[PDB]
């Protein structure tokens, strides 16, 4: 049993751009073997958060899809990114269930994402009328009210553009870097045999 | 309404957070380089930063603070719904701000001449600052002192007789009753229970708490006098007050420079181990890793990575124009730096203590909401960089990290010599700092006509300092307008509040960290029970009234002189058994040109 439909998590975790945080990407990987030992025995991570499946396990285990959710955050932020958490980001930007099956995986990215005069590039929601679901998105640019008006739909009294900038700069401090953050969620259904670790004899 | 108002302070912050950062940089970039192009940024990050503000009040101003019920709100909302700047109309406005560029102009361009030498021609303070700190000759620094008010003070002063009347009507339209009730509400509480004071309180716990400090005063004040007069024979009244140009600085703020002449052991070698910095081969990079070394043996962060890459730690290697007065900086975002010019000596060591003491206090208070980035009043940043160093400096400190040579041994007069080098220091400015504020109170007040200024000024120097003018100005002067924090707007205050602060701080914490010897003693290096003690005030910000966030380390709510009467009563009870062929207090009747 050789192996060669290896999955594609050297894109994804190496990737030119990463999406805003309001607005994350969602990769599906399915038909392929897996091989977690070169993300979990690498020194470019800060951030292994693992409530599921464990480093010591994934390298022997089968799911039927992986998804690789990723995107921007400031540092301070990347404490939000798990099970049971709170804060504008687990609150709305991107929340995880507090059954969630994988593992958190993060880096600091202030050589390739900060900007000398701010990266602004990277949104976050500032506002929510309620929060997410787990694994929702809300791309809606509508004005957000906090009185008693919509106020047709313009910046104003009560009135707030909902999606926010981070100033990103590379002299910021540590927390106000911004950070690179790839999620493997885990599921099971029908077929275990389209993701699996590595085969032998 | 909290639904709405925590909502526009959770924007405010998705605005003003980088809105900061970039005037911050601005200015960080024009003091490490100083050029057009500089000037230019900052002076236009600084006016987007000063209209953001502007717009962002004018919101901030719908949300009623009496509806809010949530402190945390209410204190944010309080720091930007403050009125000031713009309460008045535009032409008021502009002429303030002429009249306040003008002050600052006069002071700083003030060049004054000899008549009979106009080589001597100078400001203040490159040169002629030398004359009066080191000087001995009566008529040369007669010379310099009175070029310095008829050529400074008497061109201020009719800036001072507009300014009150437009800072009394900025104050009253912010509803104060006047301009130093203006600046007495940083030491407000109001709505907490227990912990409330009024912003007349200051004036009677200043006030109280002078009375308390005077004798020490005196018997200094005496000590000096009894010194002063071998050096002046035919000068000074051995029961007068001193002539102000004796004093050792153009106003007399500090008696630091007297010390040469004071000196109670001369025979004795001081604890100045420039020295042994320079045989050890330190640097500037060994001086601040010393002081980083000091701040975390106590439990506080060591120094972020952007300090010591970004920090500027000495002058530049070339003929480049740069100021680096010595500061902490906080530039937003988490980006904290340092700015001097270190050079290997003891004066530079603990400077960079009490820089870095004024850095952990902001990374301390960092996690608060932005408008509450803030020390708990005034006096305290310093108070905290104070500590810092008085700690730093003791002999058992600097013998224990090599500075001072392992047979090095402590005596009896060294300690005098110590205590009185130190009590020139604070001792002698304590009531300079009380008397200046006084005054600048009932002016403000409108207790002292403006035909009575000068009249008030020196009776009150005569009273209360127990300082003589050398000449009987008139009312076509005013001193403290020569005076740097008058001619630029500064309170004064903080000083008298900053060093009571300072002292009941080193008890506090000298107890914690379980000392046994006398308060002058003190090291709490090394010794975690006190770093943790005052961290946890550090990290309160703004966010609790100061006389809690007090309480919280020294066991008060409210300022106690006790603290600083323990320290320096070593040295008191040696100033009263000296002086017993002396006279202790002062006349105000005598003058140096009376006759
Ligand atoms: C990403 O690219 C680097 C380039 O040096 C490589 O070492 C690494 O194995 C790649 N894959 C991942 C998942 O980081
Ligand atoms: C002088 O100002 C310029 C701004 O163009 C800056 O690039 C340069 O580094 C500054 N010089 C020094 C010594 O910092
Ligand atoms: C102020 O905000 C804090 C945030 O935790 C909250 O606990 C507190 O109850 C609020 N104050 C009031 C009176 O609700
Ligand atoms: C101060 O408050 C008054 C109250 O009406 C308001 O009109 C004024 O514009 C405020 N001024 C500033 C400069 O915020
Ligand atoms: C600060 O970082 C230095 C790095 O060598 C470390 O030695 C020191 O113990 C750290 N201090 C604290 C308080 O973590
Ligand atoms: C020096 O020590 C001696 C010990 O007999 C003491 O009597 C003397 O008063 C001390 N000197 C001073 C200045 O106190
Ligand atoms: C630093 O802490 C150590 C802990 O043993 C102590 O031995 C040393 O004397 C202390 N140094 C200073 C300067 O207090």
């Amino acid at each position: 049993p050789n192996i060669t439909n290896l999955c594609p998590f050297g894109e994804v975790f190496n990737a030119t751009r990463f999406a805003s945080v309001y607005a994350w990407n969602r990769k599906r990987i399915s038909n392929c073997v897996a091989d977690y030992s070169v993300l979990y025995n690498s020194a470019s991570f800060s951030t292994f958060k693992c409530y599921g499946v464990s480093p010591t396990k994934l390298n022997d285990l089968c799911f039927t899809n992986v998804y690789a959710d990723s995107f921007v955050i400031r540092g301070d932020e990347v404490r939000q990114i798990a099970p049971g958490q709170t804060g504008k980001i687990a609150d709305y930007n991107y929340k995880l269930p507090d059954d969630f099956t994988g593992c958190v995986i993060a880096w600091n990215s202030n050589n390739l994402d900060s900007k000398v005069g701010g990266n602004y590039n990277y949104l976050y929601r500032l506002f929510r009328k309620s929060n997410l679901k787990p694994f929702e998105r809300d791309i809606s640019t509508e004005i957000y009210q906090a009185g008693s008006t919509p106020c047709n739909g313009v910046e104003g009294f009560n009135c707030y553009f909902p999606l926010q900038s981070y100033g990103f700069q590379p002299t910021n401090g540590v927390g106000y870097q911004p950070y690179r953050v790839v999620v493997l969620s885990f599921e099971l259904l029908h077929a275990p045999a389209t993701v699996c670790g590595p085969k032998k004899s | 309404i909290e639904e709405q108002a925590k909502t526009f302070l959770d924007f405010f912050d998705s605005q003003a957070e980088d809105l900061f950062y970039q005037s911050s940089l601005a200015s960080w970039n024009y003091n490490t380089n100083i050029t057009e192009e500089n000037v230019q940024n900052m002076n236009n990050a600084g006016d987007k930063w000063s209209a953001f503000l502007k717009e962002q009040s004018t919101l901030a101003q719908m949300y009623p603070l009496q509806e809010i019920q949530n402190l945390t709100v209410k204190l944010q909302l309080q720091a930007l719904q403050q009125n000031g700047s713009s309460v008045l109309s535009e032409d008021k406005s502009k002429r303030l701000n002429t009249i306040l560029n003008t002050m600052s102009t006069i002071y700083s361009t003030g060049k004054v001449c000899n008549p009979d030498n106009p080589q001597e021609c100078l400001l203040l303070e490159p040169g002629l600052n030398e004359i009066m700190a080191n000087s001995l000759d009566y008529n040369e620094r007669l010379w310099a002192w009175e070029s310095w008010r008829s050529e400074v003070g008497k061109q201020l002063r009719p800036l001072y007789e507009e300014y009150v009347v437009l800072k009394n009507e900025m104050a009253r339209a912010n509803h104060y009753e006047d301009y130093g009730d203006y600046w007495r509400g940083d030491y407000e509480v109001n709505g907490v229970d227990g912990y409330d004071y009024s912003r007349g309180q200051l004036i009677e716990d200043v006030e109280h708490t002078f009375e308390e400090i005077k004798p020490l005063y005196e018997h200094l004040h005496a000590y000096v006098r009894a010194k002063l007069m071998n050096a002046y024979p035919s000068y000074i009244s051995p029961i007068g007050c001193l002539p102000a140009h004796l004093l050792g600085d153009m106003w007399g703020r500090f008696w630091t420079n007297l010390y040469s002449l004071t000196v109670p052991f001369g025979q004795k070698p001081n604890i100045d181990v420039t020295d042994a910095m320079v045989d050890q081969a330190w640097d500037a990079q060994r001086i601040f890793k010393e002081a980083e070394k000091f701040f975390v043996s106590v439990g506080l962060p060591n120094m972020t990575q952007g300090f010591w890459e970004n920090s500027m730690l000495t002058d530049p290697g070339n003929v480049q124009k740069a100021v680096c007065h010595p500061t902490a900086w906080d530039l937003g975002k988490g980006d904290f730096r340092i700015l001097m010019c270190t050079k290997v000596t003891m004066d530079d060591f603990l400077t960079a203590h009490h820089e870095m003491g004024h850095i952990q206090y902001d990374m301390a208070y960092a996690a608060q909401p932005f408008l509450l980035r803030n020390g708990a009043n005034e006096g305290f940043h310093e108070a905290v960089g104070e500590i810092m160093s008085l700690s730093a400096a003791t002999p058992k400190h600097l013998k224990s990290i090599g500075l001072l040579s392992p047979d090095f041994q402590e005596d009896n007069e060294t300690e005098i010599n110590f205590l009185l080098k130190q009590a020139l220091t604070i001792v002698g400015t304590l009531p300079f700092t009380y008397m200046l504020e006084k005054w600048r109170w009932m002016v403000f007040k409108g207790e002292i006509p403006k035909d009575q200024w000068m009249k008030k000024w020196w009776e009150m120097k005569r009273e209360i300092v127990g300082v003589v003018e050398p000449v009987p100005h008139d009312e076509t002067y005013c001193d403290p307008a020569s005076l740097f924090h008058v001619s630029n707007d500064y309170s004064f205050i903080r000083y008298y509040t900053r060093t009571l602060y300072q002292f009941q701080f080193q008890e506090a914490l000298c107890q914690a960290a379980k000392h046994e010897g006398p308060l002058h003693k003190c090291d709490i290096s090394n010794s975690t029970e006190a770093g943790q003690k005052l961290f946890n005030m550090l990290r309160l910000g703004k966010s609790e009234p100061w006389t809690l966030a007090l309480e919280n380390v020294v066991g008060a709510k409210n300022m106690n002189v006790r603290p600083l009467l323990n320290y320096f009563e070593p040295l008191f009870t040696w100033l009263k058994d000296q002086n017993k062929n002396s006279f202790v207090g002062w006349s105000t009747d005598w003058s140096p040109y009376a006759d």
